């Protein structure tokens, strides 16, 4: 809830989950 | 044999190779050039017998391997680790009578809630290293090099599908052999008898019956009943190919196929069930031949002295190595007249493919980048749906 | 979900109740003029497939109008379409009736014969009372409480 | 009207909903019936 | 002292925990779950 | 069996349960809090 | 026929490719690219079955 400087470097964005782009091939 | 050929001696001269310039910290710098003759050997044309042989095409054969159970895969947020599920137990409607204690209107009636608690899945990974200087020696165009770099990546996507399909068809056989109650297990005698039992056991679903689910091995479903129905759009037979070629070869499959369900696509079959192995005794790794055998299939992380816990799976053929014999059994059905009819909603299967391209580590010493592919997959099987196993055991 | 389960077990109750009615009727109340007797399973299959076709005919032979109130003398002729004929049998026998060439030629360019054959695992999970008894034991009360019957003491 | 309005019971704060329905099951003698048994 | 409660035995069986699925290079890949009880624990509700 | 586990003894302690606060007309009012450890049992993660 | 459409490394001759002696290679095949090559005396018997 509390942000401060929330969107910091790579891990603070890695929990703010990233890029469902590649999924598995059949469906 | 032995060849005293002027060109074959030039071919077999390994001190001139490109590999000599990359397995030594000091090497040859300038090329003098070579006399190449195509006379009285292979690569010989009728005109211009002194040119180097040239490639018409190079063809990356990339087969898109598919997971047949991919349409079952829900997607979660990969948060927490315990998934649970619950139903509401049956309370049959009762007749009313107008001559009662009439303060039973004050009395309570709670629902009854059979549950079951599931653990976590596992995170799986694989990597591939692509360099930038020595793999350029064998493509002759940039387009073929980019198609190579893309075909390696799509093969790393395809073997995830192979892994998950083989993993789930190992789950569905391990379940029916070991964990499933012997109330859902019907016993056949011959192949035509088993065919008639499969075709009557499909029709034993679509019925409001509390006989075919394993709700008695849920957490709170020991007393009372729980009634399940199943449509035909979510019934799946899991059997072998030698028996799918006999179930489909009957008139009942023709009358199912005509003006109705596609019975060819509800029968999920494999060659014979199980290429996946289990660990029964917690062993360790001692030999270098077994390490190289594991390196051949891409398992790079295991070294000597690593222990393997009881219940670990392998998904390829391992049981031929000296220290795996006896410690490792196979998920294979006994007496291969075998058919396991389930409701397809019983497979509790969900993944997390959000962010499965982690950003590359460059390694600019050798200029060989590496891409990793991480994914979380949860495979389970729920007790609140109709399951029937038809074996000869 | 508790409420929709209370809606769903009404459907389970009514379906099991009506398939008990249709078996109690044929075993006890139905006249032995409508009752054909088979010997084996292929013989019974041929009798079922000729008895479907014994309907759609203007015949006074197959109704129990003789046990109506005023239909003892005279005749009453009934026809039936195939859109309102239903076979009630078991699953072990539906897996044998559908597995014949006659089911294929019914299914091709015609009625859905899979959906006219209403079948169950084996007919009857419903029980009847023959002697008017009472309830004496607490284990039977708790067994009735497990299935939601709260009012009986 | 098979949702009769609930009784609250605010002593334990546990409401109760009842579901009443009337169902008539019969079977008419004026239609073609055939029973094929081994008895 | 010890405890003969079966769900306490379930908690004590740490072999099925997720920790064993990361210390080792191979593991199980499917879970059958378990019948979780709340009775005679510190985890009871009245109803469910 | 029998388990001499620090967490399983806390789990099997039924006098601390929520059911004790609803099957008695007088009951415990304020919670002190509990030490919960996931070590050498189930529910054990590699981190935290 | 049904032994194809399966992710299996058993049915290709990748072991007689140049570098495929060790390791495995998994192939699938759709039914839109499976072809049986046989005789007419045996096609008149394969087609004459309920399958």
């Amino acid at each position: 809830m509390y942000e401060g400087n929330n969107m910091r470097s790579m891990m603070g964005t890695s929990y703010e989950d990233s890029r469902l782009n590649k999924r598995t091939e059949l469906n | 044999q032995s060849t005293k050929n002027e060109t074959a001696l030039l071919v077999a001269k390994s001190a001139k190779s490109a590999l000599q310039d990359f397995n030594h910290d000091y090497s040859k710098s300038w090329t003098f050039g070579d006399k190449w003759d195509n006379s009285n050997t292979m690569f010989e044309t009728f005109v211009n017998k002194y040119l180097f042989p040239k490639i018409n095409e190079t063809l990356l054969i990339d087969i898109a391997l598919g997971n047949r159970f991919n349409w079952l895969a829900k997607e979660q947020d990969f948060i927490g680790q315990y998934s649970e599920e619950y139903v509401i137990m049956d309370t049959v409607p009762i007749n009313m009578d107008l001559s009662k204690n009439e303060e039973l209107m004050l009395k309570r009636n709670y629902p009854r809630m059979a549950t079951k608690l599931y653990g976590n899945g596992i995170v799986k990974k694989q990597k591939f290293t692509l360099n930038n200087n020595d793999t350029r020696f064998n493509f002759q165009t940039l387009a073929d090099a980019t198609n190579y770099a893309l075909g390696v990546y799509k093969k790393k996507i395809s073997d995830i599908n192979v892994l998950e399909e083989k993993e789930m068809r190992a789950m569905l056989v391990d379940y029916s052999l070991n964990q499933l109650s012997e109330t859902n297990v019907r016993k056949a005698t011959s192949k035509e008898d088993l065919a008639s039992k499969v075709f009557e056991a499909i029709l034993n679903l679509q019925n409001n019956s509390a006989k075919y689910n394993e709700v008695h091995r849920a957490s709170g479903g020991a007393i009372g009943q729980y009634t399940t129905v199943s449509k035909l759009k979510d019934i799946v037979i899991l059997t072998t190919d030698s028996l799918k070629s006999y179930l489909l070869d009957t008139k009942i499959a023709n009358t199912f196929q005509i003006a109705g369900i596609d019975f060819t696509d509800h029968v999920i079959s494999f060659d014979d069930l199980g290429g996946v192995f289990k660990v029964t005794k917690e062993f360790k790794l001692q030999n270098q031949d077994s390490i190289d055998f594991l390196r051949a299939y891409g398992d790079y992380q295991s070294q000597l002295g690593d222990t393997i816990p009881v219940g670990a799976v392998f998904t390829y053929d391992v049981s031929k190595l000296k220290e795996f014999t006896g410690n490792v059994e196979e998920i294979k059905p006994k007496s291969d007249l075998y058919a396991f009819i389930l409701d397809i909603n019983s497979i509790k299967y969900k993944r997390y493919t959000k962010g499965m391209l982690k950003p590359p580590f460059h390694n600019p010493e050798f200029d060989e980048v590496t891409h990793w592919i991480h994914y979380y997959s949860f495979k389970a099987i729920s007790p609140f749906f109709n399951k029937i196993l038809i074996t000869d055991q």
